[PDB]
């Protein structure tokens, strides 16, 4: 017969046998101090619900950092160099040019 | 002097805390609820078993009539049949074949076994729980039984202590209880008089030797049919025996919180579930000023190998430098740390070598010697076991549950986004002042 | 305390490892292995002279 264990513990009693009390423990396969490989296999198997959910925030917070620098840096280009696109001789400064070409 | 605190209701762990009095020198409190006692108020309502159904010897009025009388035993059941002409070993037993009527009786009454076998019906209300604490405090560790409402004070010799109230008032039993032989079933039997044959509680009464038992087992009599005198009669089972037999398993086996459940009067003791906030009243006789106890002068913290799992899988070494020989107290400062000593002999100079156990895979915890403080550094390794016969000692949190590993990483993927979109708030702000100001 | 280690197989030298319970002094630990035979499975198909 299988068991499922929980944290807060379990007991059996078979036959007429006094009853056995255990207690389950955190030795999840993986380790919490190596490489993030190491990190992410060892917090799933404690709690996966929480793990997906914390993935998933980091990875939506990066995406929308990274959304982010173009939203700025695209519109603050657009606004430093229009001013400039109709006039002769553009002598910016050359390093904001190459910084706002790419 | 009074504290306050809130232990959790665990039986066998012990529960560590330290007072800081100003004036005197700190001291050890640790904390163990050696038993408690979850006994509820109960009405019993009825009394049930196997039901014996009596049959009277019948009556005949050989050539005339009779009538059913309006008696008042449990189920009274009583029919009038019209000419029998019975016969016995004997022969005939009346002279007219016609209008020779017959009276069929019939009642129930307690089986004579019932005294043994038989089941108690009550109800529980709100359950008042009792606990035993055995608390020590420096040297001294008196015991004490209170009852947890946060009003009756558990007074000892002269340590007094109030608890309560309990955190989550909870009660094992549901509104409707059955006790049979020991064994305990949460059961909505039918109230009293509303019997209903076949079932639970088909014959109820106040006490096995009240009698005004009143019972509904749908006895019915018939025609007798042969020609010897004999009463017939058909009747549901018992539904005694019906609920004996589809009992399920006793609460025993059922109850939650691994709560032990004992009959006589109905109780559960050990029950774990919970905080009891406890505020004591410590004497000041037991504290002992700082001007006599030794202050320690340096102490630093070197952990060995740590584990997390609740047993004392944890070492470390203090070595201290202090004033004088003495008792000093040492404690944790943490919630997710509990070291095993309490008090260690302290000389001049020397080392201590401490257990502890912590649930955090990062031992980041504060020590304490005679109040001088001391942060440990540690990291401590996931358990090579699945299984232990003990409960774990300590909660585990949120916070000092991830590595500084993973936290460094998380914070340093958090602080990506954060910084970039400040810069990027701060480019916005910067290319408007700079396009004002050369307009 | 279960405790896994992978011993070289060579006879007559001893492999020395360090058990480390957590809470517990570390216990030292020689494995020598003293002798091995590697037996195949045989049937005899015949004899001759």
């Amino acid at each position: 017969r299988n068991f499922s264990v929980g944290r807060e513990g379990l007991e059996y009693v078979w036959g007429n046998h006094e009853p056995v009390r255990v207690w389950a423990q955190e030795s999840a396969p993986g380790d919490p101090h190596g490489w993030p490989h190491e990190i992410i296999i060892h917090y799933y198997h404690r709690h996966p619900v929480y793990t997906v959910i914390v993935l998933c925030g980091v990875a939506l917070a990066i995406l929308v950092g990274t959304a982010s620098s173009a939203a700025c840096i695209a519109k603050a280009r657009r606004d430093c160099l229009t001013p400039y696109a109709l006039a002769p001789n553009a002598t910016v400064p050359t390093a904001l040019a190459v910084l706002c070409c790419i | 002097f009074e504290h306050a605190t809130t232990v959790p209701n665990v039986p066998g762990i012990p529960y560590k805390a330290l007072v800081e009095r100003a004036g005197y020198a700190p001291l050890n409190l640790e904390i163990t609820v050696v038993s408690s006692e979850l006994t509820p108020s109960t009405n019993k309502e009825y009394v049930t078993c196997k039901f014996h159904t009596v049959v009277p010897s019948p009556q005949v009025k050989c050539c005339g009539s009779l009538e059913c009388k309006a008696s008042s035993k449990a189920d009274y059941t009583c029919r009038v049949f019209g000419g029998v002409y019975p016969f016995m070993w004997g022969g005939a037993q009346c002279f007219c074949d016609s209008e020779n009527t017959q009276l069929s009786e019939a009642y129930v009454e307690f089986a004579p076994d019932c005294t043994i076998d038989h089941a108690v019906a009550l109800k529980v209300h709100t359950a008042a729980l009792k606990v035993g604490l055995r608390i020590v405090y420096g040297n001294t560790t008196a015991r004490l039984d209170t009852f947890v409402n946060g009003v009756t004070p558990g007074s000892s010799r002269d340590l007094k202590v109030i608890a309560g109230p309990i955190s989550a008032a909870f009660s094992p039993f549901d509104h409707k209880v059955v006790i049979r032989k020991g064994l305990v079933y949460n059961y909505d039997f039918p109230e009293y008089g509303a019997m209903n044959p076949g079932a639970f509680g088909d014959i109820q009464a106040s006490s096995l030797d009240a009698t005004d038992i009143v019972a509904r087992t749908d006895i019915r009599l018939l025609k007798p049919s042969v020609k010897n005198i004999h009463v017939p009669y058909t009747q549901a089972v018992s539904g005694y025996e019906m609920w004996k037999n589809n009992s399920g398993r006793p609460l025993q086996e059922t109850a939650p919180f691994g709560c032990k459940i004992e009959v006589e009067p109905l109780r559960a003791t050990n029950c774990a579930y919970g905080h009891i906030p406890i505020s004591i009243d410590i004497p000041d006789a037991a504290f002992v000023r700082s001007s006599e106890s030794p202050t320690i002068l340096e102490v630093s913290c070197t952990v060995a190998d740590c584990i997390y799992s609740a047993d004392f899988g944890g070492s470390l070494t203090l070595q201290y430098k202090a004033n004088r020989e003495g008792h000093c107290p040492v404690h944790s400062h943490s919630t997710t740390a509990v070291l095993k000593e309490a008090t260690t002999h302290v000389t001049a100079t020397g080392s201590i070598t401490l257990h502890f156990s912590t649930s955090s895979p990062q031992a980041n915890f504060i020590v304490s010697l005679c109040g001088k403080k001391t942060t440990c550094n540690a990291e401590c390794k996931p358990p090579a076991d699945h299984i232990i016969g003990e409960p774990h000692k300590v909660d585990q949190e949120f916070q000092a549950a991830v590595s500084k590993t993973s936290w460094n990483w998380l914070l340093a993927l958090f602080g990506g986004a954060s910084s970039l979109i400040v810069v990027g708030l701060i480019v916005l702000v910067c290319s408007s002042m700079l396009i004002n100001t050369r307009r």
